[PDB]
């Protein structure tokens, strides 16, 4: 089970620009660097999956839950 | 190329060694950052003097014919006018290293290091033989050199008025090669694409998500988005080396500290280019981002993934890092910076 400082370091790989949130643009960038060229629709789907509160981005606590499944 | 700008020359890194560093930065697509190398170490590293590991605590010397080397007699190190407690701990530091594989070697300088010393003013002249220096240590000690048949000069000293000269012994390799300071890496920022394979080996078995599903599944897609998150998580975790950094890595019997897989690769690739030129291993441990006693060393020498180099204040370093992060390069910072109020980040910074 990852620590808080460990999850924060990982969160930082996704949150490229540096606001405490992961947007669909940032996630899409993470995904093709990681070899998965995804459609705007597929990306939106990945975000909706982690987007518990419904704003349209992944905040830190949502990320924690995502990282724990 | 060998040295292209003022920063390259201020880095203290030997030109041929620096050439390999720039090649490695581009090959592995990673920005490499370094703490400046003391200019007395530069020539030694270039002509092949070995480099010290994390276990050697003994103090290096910054004066006399022994400048750049790590003396067995701490009074010959930079510790020369210190209290007795100090020279006492230093004594133990020395015997500790000698008990653990290190050798006490008689100092002999190459003709070229001898010219460098004199041209730098470390040695202000000689007797053909008897050397002079305005350093304060030359007031408690006398030194002289003697050409060997090897073309080198054996370094000898005695305490002012202690009638007999003896070899200045210096800490060496378990193989007997004298040691000088290693090259300290400040940070390594790998491009995220360096971890696609790492991610797939973890979540798939090296397959793209698509091929993994085609192969194990059948004829939303909830499972798919879930595997995609699984690869995102794995790549990020390998990028910052979450699991690797929970342990220490070793090179033979040498503790290389806390280092990620990728950072080890870099260390190995750089040491490799160093051998190719005439140097010994020059990077002996992990990055300052995993150092539990972090320094506040104000200038960082940076080599981009594109091969361009420059010196950054650390105010410029925060901006540089932000910019590189926008280009997909990964950065994680020393875990103590936040608390010391010295974070290089401007996000929330907590849970
Ligand atoms: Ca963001
Ligand atoms: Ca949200």
């Amino acid at each position: 089970t990852d620590s808080e400082e460990e999850i924060r370091e990982a969160f930082r790989v996704f949150d490229k620009d540096g606001n405490g949130y992961i947007s669909a643009a940032e996630l899409r960038h993470v995904m093709t660097n990681l070899g998965e060229k995804l459609t705007d629709e597929e990306v939106d789907e990945m975000i909706r999956e982690a987007d518990i509160d419904g704003d349209g981005q992944v905040n830190y606590e949502e990320f924690v839950q995502m990282m724990t499944a | 190329a060998g040295y292209a700008n003022a920063a390259d020359r201020e880095s203290g890194i030997p030109a041929a060694v620096l050439d390999g560093i720039k090649a490695v930065a581009k090959e592995k697509n990673a920005t490499l950052m370094f703490r400046l190398v003391n200019p007395h170490s530069t020539s030694l590293i270039a002509e092949g003097v070995a480099t010290k590991g994390l276990g050697v605590h003994a103090k290096s010397s910054d004066w006399g014919l022994q400048a750049g080397y790590i003396p067995v007699n701490p009074n010959l190190s930079k510790l020369f006018g210190r209290a007795p407690e100090v020279i006492a701990r230093a004594d133990n530091d020395v015997n500790s290293s000698l008990a653990h594989g290190h050798t006490a070697v008689d100092l002999t300088l190459s003709k070229e290091r001898l010219d460098y010393l004199r041209q730098a003013g470390l040695v202000t002249g000689m007797a053909d033989g008897v050397v002079a220096s305005n350093h304060a240590g030359y007031e408690q000690f006398e030194f002289r050199v003697k050409e060997t048949s090897d073309g080198r000069y054996a370094v000898q000293y005695r305490r002012k008025g202690g009638d007999d000269f003896e070899a200045v012994k210096v800490i060496g390799n378990a193989a007997g090669i004298p040691l000088t300071a290693d090259i300290d890496m400040f940070a390594i920022m790998p491009h995220l694409s360096n971890f696609r394979d790492s991610a797939r080996s973890s979540v798939t078995s090296g397959d793209s998500v698509t091929d993994y599903l085609a192969r194990t599944r059948r004829a939303l897609d909830r499972e798919r988005i879930d595997l995609l998150w699984k690869i995102a998580r794995a790549g990020a975790r390998s990028a910052v080396g979450t699991e690797a950094r929970r342990q220490f890595r070793y090179d033979g019997d040498m503790n290389i500290g806390v280092i990620t897989d990728f950072e080890l690769e870099v260390r190995n690739a750089l040491n490799r280019r160093a051998h190719a030129v005439g140097a010994q291993d020059v990077v002996q441990h992990g990055t300052e981002q995993n150092n539990p006693f972090p320094e506040a060393d104000e200038k960082i020498f940076v080599v981009s993934a594109t091969g361009e180099s420059q010196m950054l204040t650390r105010g410029q370093l925060k901006e540089y890092i932000g910019q590189q992060r926008g280009e997909g390069y990964v950065f994680y910072e020393n875990r103590a910076y936040g608390v010391a109020g010295k974070s290089l980040f401007d996000d929330g910074l907590g849970a």
